[PDB]
């Protein structure tokens, strides 16, 4: 065995923690390091459903806390009336009215349907790629049939003489 | 070095676990990936690529590791009239005619 | 003048052919040394590079090797016309004749 | 307090460059940041020190006047 | 001679024509051989992109103007246009129209300098179409086996012989032009298939065509000669003879 | 597995699977010499020679950091050709691209070479990383051979060679030891050898033959869960 090379080139400005070039993959790793891994719960019921009475207390505590702190809550309610009416009457059709009136506006639905089909393709990735290889394995085995014929030529020549 | 029993499978395949009541409600969303290391595993991109130049190039690399393989490589690259190293057999013309020239004796 | 060879710095040497018999031997050794060349012994002076598994891009790599061995500076306009062993021999002759007559290298 | 904060925010930019030195230096897509970071840093330092230096001169002009004017009135 | 020339070693006759999609310039000039990692300088110094644009775009553009500075030294560009600009510059504060009338002759001067200092570019596809129609050339040369050994094409300085071209002894034309707008050069060719070489010498001049004021062809080959050399055969092909060409057509005498 | 059912999936307003000339309103229209005064166009006939020079540049400027590795230079050439042969082999009719496919691909490769000249192209950094891991594994095999020791790859081959002899000594009715049978023998050894890397072989039980490894285990005291709560 020949002695291989000691090492290839080592870039002086590229590291695994500080990659030189940018992509969403490295941002994805730094993102999941930040939010941390999936917080797996070992319990048999969720935290919210087991503490509905207690969460109701603190929920109303902070409502009263804000209510006791906000002496002028009626001024905030009245100052919010006009924008509440305005933005809801203006955006009603584009949010909800389109579903039973003049136009459907199915742009957002088309993107869900495309993703649902892509989700299904990824679910059958193993089956689809395995069917593609079976055709390539069929072609590869068809080429290997020639070496099997030549190996027996010596036996044919021996018995022919 | 020890190899164990060829008839048996790894113990990971034989170990099992069963459930009971109560059962954890939590449904796993993703597989954990705490350390980004996937060494000694080949890329899954190398899946259904057709035959190409990398096949005869890597063949010579592995053949040249043996004595008989070194003879095949040197003979093919020198004494075979082919316009490509991507050898495809679609006929037995060169095979049959090479046999009739040898079986006469 | 020095280049890395398998991790070791080795001084590169240049050739000066100035003879028809030496140019043919160099080109054959050049083309046979290429890892994509098929039927290396069937290669002769009148051999089309296409018949030995070589395309337009392989002629660029061969022309690049001629610049390494002979010190030429071959323009991009000349490379695509080198498709036979005879073409490399005649081009090398034309470059030596040009420098022997004009005292300078051809335009690159 | 203002001069000390803005000095620390400028030092924070120097850390951001040092933390990302290899990208700012080798990646040519960040060449403009590499070339013009010191120009902006000098302009930022120039504003921090200018305000401090001008305030220092005015305080000294104020202190020397009230002392001189007070002795005249005495 | 090519006016636009950088330290790049390859493709000298195409340097001004090729429009690269580079954001900035390459770190090094095109290598002539495989180099070592320590031959080139990692992370080029700060303000490298600005330096490259000055030495690869600005500087060779000024060397082009300097090389052909003799074609812009006419009494129109030297005295009339700057003299007109100074007359209106004295009233630049009176109104806006004086600023425009003082800057227009400057922009007009730049355009004449910009066009006259460019490399003389003939329609090379017309030329190769002409030499490949000759049977004596196609016997030894073909487009698929021809290669360029040397190229030269430059304007002729001053006014020519005032017997072969009496057109240029015109005081009105000499006021705008200091040269004759004619060019001369050659082409060193070689054929890798036949082993033959030839020197394609040519002389060009602008001619009028089919219209009253517009030039027909700025580079018309009125003399085209080929000295073909082979193994033991030396042929001399005359595609366009000047004695027969100058009796039919005369130069154009560009103004402005 | 799963096939796209929409028969109009590859339909475009320009035809079936047309990704070379998408249909837009401002369509290309001809020009006439007699009627045209002036024109501003950037198209020329310089793309062919720019295609040749770009290859020479990208090939030579990358070999600068190969340290003379001959096998890496030949591997890079095969990879560089796959990048230049895209317009010649693609399903897309590259000769029918909207405004000249030759110019478009040439300008695309120039952007790649610009990054190559600075040794910052992601293909270059990927080649250095892949080659360093490969040479480290070849140097490991070389240092074990210089010591007279047997490599892990040689022990697999010798173990596979003896299993073939055992399986063919019992195969007398049939005499076709197909490549299918050889493969499943090697794959079964591979699965046990792969599981043996995480759990080495201590005794006759072999690689990953201990049931006690799969009993309840806990993190060591010096390496607790760093990212989340344990309870
Ligand atoms: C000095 C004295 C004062 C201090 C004293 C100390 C007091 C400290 C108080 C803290 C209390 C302990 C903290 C424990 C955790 C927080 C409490 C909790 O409920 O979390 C469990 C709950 C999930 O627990 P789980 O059951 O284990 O999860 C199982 C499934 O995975 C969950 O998902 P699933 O879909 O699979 O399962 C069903 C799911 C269905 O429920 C949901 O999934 C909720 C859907 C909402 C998500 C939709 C997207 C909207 C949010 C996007 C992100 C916004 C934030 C980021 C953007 C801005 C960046 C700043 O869960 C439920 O069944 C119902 C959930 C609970 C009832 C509804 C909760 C309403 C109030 C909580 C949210 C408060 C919002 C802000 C209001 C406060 C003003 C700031 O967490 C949440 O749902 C989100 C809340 C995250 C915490 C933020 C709020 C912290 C403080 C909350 C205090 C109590 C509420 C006070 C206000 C009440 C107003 C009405
Ligand atoms: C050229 C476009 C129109 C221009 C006219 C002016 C603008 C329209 C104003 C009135 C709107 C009514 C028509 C609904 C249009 C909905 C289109 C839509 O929203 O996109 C959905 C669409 C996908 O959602 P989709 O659910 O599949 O759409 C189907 C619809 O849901 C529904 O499915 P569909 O198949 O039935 O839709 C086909 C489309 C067919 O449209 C056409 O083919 C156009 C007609 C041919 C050309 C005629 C115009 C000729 C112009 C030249 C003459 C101008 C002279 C000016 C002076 C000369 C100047 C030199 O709509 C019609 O059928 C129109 C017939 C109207 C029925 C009238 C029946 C009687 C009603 C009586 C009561 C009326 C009460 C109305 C209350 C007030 C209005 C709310 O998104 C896109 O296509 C994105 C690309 C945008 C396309 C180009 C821009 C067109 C305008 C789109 C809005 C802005 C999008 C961009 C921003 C996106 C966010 C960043
Ligand atoms: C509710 C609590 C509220 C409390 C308030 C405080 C909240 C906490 C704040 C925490 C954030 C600040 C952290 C401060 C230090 C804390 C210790 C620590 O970092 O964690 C342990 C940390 C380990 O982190 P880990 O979480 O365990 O794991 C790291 C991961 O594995 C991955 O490793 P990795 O290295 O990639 O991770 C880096 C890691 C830690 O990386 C570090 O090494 C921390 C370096 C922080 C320096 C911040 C700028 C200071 C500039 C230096 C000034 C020196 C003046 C000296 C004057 C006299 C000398 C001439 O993360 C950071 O970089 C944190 C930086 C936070 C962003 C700051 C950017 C500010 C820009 C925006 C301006 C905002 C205005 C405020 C600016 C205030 C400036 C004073 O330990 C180390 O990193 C050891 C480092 C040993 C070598 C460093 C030798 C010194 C080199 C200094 C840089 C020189 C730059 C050029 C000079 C510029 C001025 C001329
Ligand atoms: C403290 C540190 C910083 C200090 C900074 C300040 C210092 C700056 C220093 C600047 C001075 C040195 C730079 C120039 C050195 C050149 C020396 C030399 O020997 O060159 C000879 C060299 C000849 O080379 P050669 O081929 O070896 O000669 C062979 C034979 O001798 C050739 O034989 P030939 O018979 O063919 O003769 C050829 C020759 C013929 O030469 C001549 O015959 C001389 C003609 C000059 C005419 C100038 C007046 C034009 C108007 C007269 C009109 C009078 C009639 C009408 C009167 C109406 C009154 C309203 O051609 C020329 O060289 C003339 C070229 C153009 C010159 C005229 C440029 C006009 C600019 C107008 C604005 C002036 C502002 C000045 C600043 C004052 C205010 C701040 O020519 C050159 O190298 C040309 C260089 C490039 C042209 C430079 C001219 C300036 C261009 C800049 C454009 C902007 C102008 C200013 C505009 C500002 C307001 C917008
Ligand atoms: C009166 C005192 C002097 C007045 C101030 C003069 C300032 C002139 C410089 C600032 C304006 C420059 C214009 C920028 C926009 C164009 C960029 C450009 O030039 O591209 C080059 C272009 C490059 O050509 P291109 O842009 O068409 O592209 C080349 C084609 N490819 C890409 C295919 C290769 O060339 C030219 O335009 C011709 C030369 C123009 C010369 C520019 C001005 C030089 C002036 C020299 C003054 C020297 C004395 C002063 C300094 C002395 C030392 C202190
Ligand atoms: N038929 C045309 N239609 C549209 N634009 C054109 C046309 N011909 C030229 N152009 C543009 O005008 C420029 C000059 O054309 P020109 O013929 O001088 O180029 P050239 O490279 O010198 O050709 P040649 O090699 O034959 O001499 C071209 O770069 C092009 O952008
Ligand atoms: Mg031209």
């Amino acid at each position: 065995m020949k002695k291989p090379m000691a090492k290839a080139y080592e870039h002086p400005y590229n590291s695994e923690h500080h990659p030189l070039n940018f992509s969403a993959v490295k941002i994805a790793e730094t993102f999941h390091d930040f939010i941390g891994p999936e917080q797996v719960s070992p319990h048999y019921e969720s935290f919210a459903m087991s503490r509905k009475f207690l969460l109701t207390f603190w929920g109303g505590f902070f409502v009263l806390n804000f209510g006791m702190a906000t002496v002028d809550l009626n001024w905030i309610m009245k100052s919010t009336y006009i924008p509440w009416i305005f933005w809801f009457q203006l955006m009603y059709f584009y949010v909800e009215g389109k579903n039973s009136m003049f136009m459907p506006l199915l742009q957002r639905f088309y993107r869900r349907a495309a993703a649902n089909e892509i989700f299904t393709m990824e679910a059958f990735y193993h089956e689809n790629i395995e069917n593609k290889l079976r055709n390539l394995m069929r072609i590869t085995k068809g080429q290997l049939e020639y070496w099997d014929i030549h190996t027996s030529y010596g036996e044919i020549r021996a018995d022919s003489i | 070095l020890q190899w164990g029993s060829l008839a048996e499978r790894p113990m990971v395949d034989r170990v099992m676990s069963t459930s009971t009541w109560p059962v954890p409600y939590y449904q796993r969303l993703f597989k954990a990936y705490p350390i980004r290391e996937k060494k000694d595993k080949m890329s899954l991109l190398l899946s259904d690529i057709d035959i190409d130049d990398t096949n005869w190039y890597q063949a010579k690399d592995f053949l040249r590791g043996s004595f008989r393989g070194r003879q095949i490589v040197d003979y093919v690259e020198n004494n075979i009239a082919s316009n490509t190293y991507i050898l495809i057999q679609q006929d037995v013309a060169n095979m049959a005619k090479a046999y009739v020239h040898d079986i006469c004796g | 003048l020095t280049q890395y060879v398998e991790g070791q710095i080795v001084n590169r040497n240049q050739l000066t052919l100035k003879k028809q018999e030496d140019i043919e031997q160099y080109v054959l050794k050049l083309v046979r040394g290429y890892f994509r060349t098929t039927n290396k012994q069937g290669l002769n002076i009148n051999s089309v590079l296409q018949d030995h598994g070589l395309d337009e891009f392989d002629s660029i790599e061969l022309a690049m090797q001629v610049e390494e061995d002979l010190g030429y500076v071959i323009s991009a306009e000349t490379i695509p016309v080198l498709n036979k062993v005879k073409h490399f021999v005649n081009y090398i002759n034309h470059v030596e004749q040009f420098k022997a007559e004009n005292g300078k290298a051809p335009i690159a | 307090a203002t001069a000390l904060y803005k000095s620390s925010a400028l030092a924070g930019n120097l850390f951001l460059y040092a933390y990302n030195y290899n990208n700012f230096t080798a990646n040519i897509r960040l060449r403009t940041m590499r070339y013009l970071f010191p120009v902006v840093s000098l302009a930022i330092f120039g504003n921090i020190y200018w305000d401090y230096r001008s305030q220092l001169v005015k305080v000294n002009l104020f202190d020397e006047y009230i002392q001189a004017r007070a002795q005249e009135l005495v | 001679q090519m006016g636009f020339s950088s330290d790049n070693p390859y493709n000298k006759r195409w340097e001004y024509k090729w429009k690269h999609s580079y954001y900035t310039y390459p770190r090094d000039y095109e290598h002539t051989e495989v180099r070592k990692p320590q031959d080139s300088k990692d992370v080029p110094p700060i303000y490298f992109a600005y330096y490259k644009d000055f030495v690869d775009r600005w500087l060779p553009g000024m060397n082009m103007w300097w090389q052909r500075r003799h074609r812009i030294f006419d009494k129109f560009n030297v005295y009339f246009l700057p003299g007109m600009s100074l007359f209106f510059y004295q009233f630049a504060d009176l109104a806006l129209g004086f600023k425009i009338m003082a800057a227009f002759p400057l922009f007009l001067a730049y355009t004449r300098i910009r066009d006259k200092t460019l490399d003389p570019d003939f329609k090379e596809t017309y030329l190769r179409d002409m030499i490949y129609q000759n049977p004596e050339i196609t016997k030894y040369f073909n487009e698929e086996t021809i290669h360029v050994l040397d190229y030269e094409f430059e304007y002729l300085p001053g006014y020519l012989c005032p017997e072969k071209f009496p057109e240029y002894q015109n005081k009105t034309w000499q006021f705008f032009n200091t040269d004759t707008a004619q060019a001369e050069g050659f082409f060193k060719f070689g054929d890798v298939e036949s082993g033959a070489t030839m020197t394609l010498k040519f002389k060009t001049m602008p001619i009028p065509g089919k219209f009253r004021y517009q030039v027909g062809e700025p580079f018309y080959f009125y003399d085209l000669r080929a000295e073909i050399k082979c193994d033991g055969v030396y042929k001399e092909v005359v595609l366009v003879d000047e004695k027969e060409s100058l009796k039919k057509i005369r130069p154009f005498l560009f103004l402005i | 597995g799963y096939k796209i059912r929409n028969k109009s999936i590859f339909w475009t307003r320009a035809g079936w699977k047309n990704n070379w000339h998408p249909k837009n309103f401002n369509a290309p229209r001809p020009s006439y010499g007699e009627f045209t005064m002036g024109i501003r166009c950037r198209n020329d006939h310089h793309s062919f020679l720019r295609y040749v020079q770009t290859y020479r540049n990208m090939s030579r400027h990358c070999k600068q950091y190969f340290l003379g590795d001959k096998q890496l230079e030949e591997t890079f050439i095969l990879g560089l050709r796959s990048l230049f042969l895209v317009p010649y082999d693609s399903q897309c009719l590259t000769d029918q691209i909207k405004h000249g496919g030759e110019r478009r691909f040439v300008d695309q490769l120039d952007r790649d070479f610009e990054l190559i000249s600075y040794n910052t192209h992601p293909y270059q950094l990927f080649t250095y990383t892949v080659r360093n891991e490969h040479l480290a594994w070849k140097n490991e095999q070389y240092e074990k051979i210089q010591k007279g020791e047997k490599t892990f790859e040689q022990e697999l081959l010798d173990y596979l060679d003896e299993q073939v002899l055992a399986e063919k000594a019992k195969l007398r009715d049939g005499q076709n030891f197909s490549i299918e049978r050889m493969t499943e023998i090697a794959l079964h050894v591979f699965r046990k050898a792969r599981a043996g890397k995480v759990r080495p072989a201590q005794d006759v039980r072999g690689p990953d033959g201990n049931v006690n490894d799969f009993l309840e285990q806990r993190r060591p005291f010096e390496h607790p869960n760093p990212t989340g709560v344990t309870h």
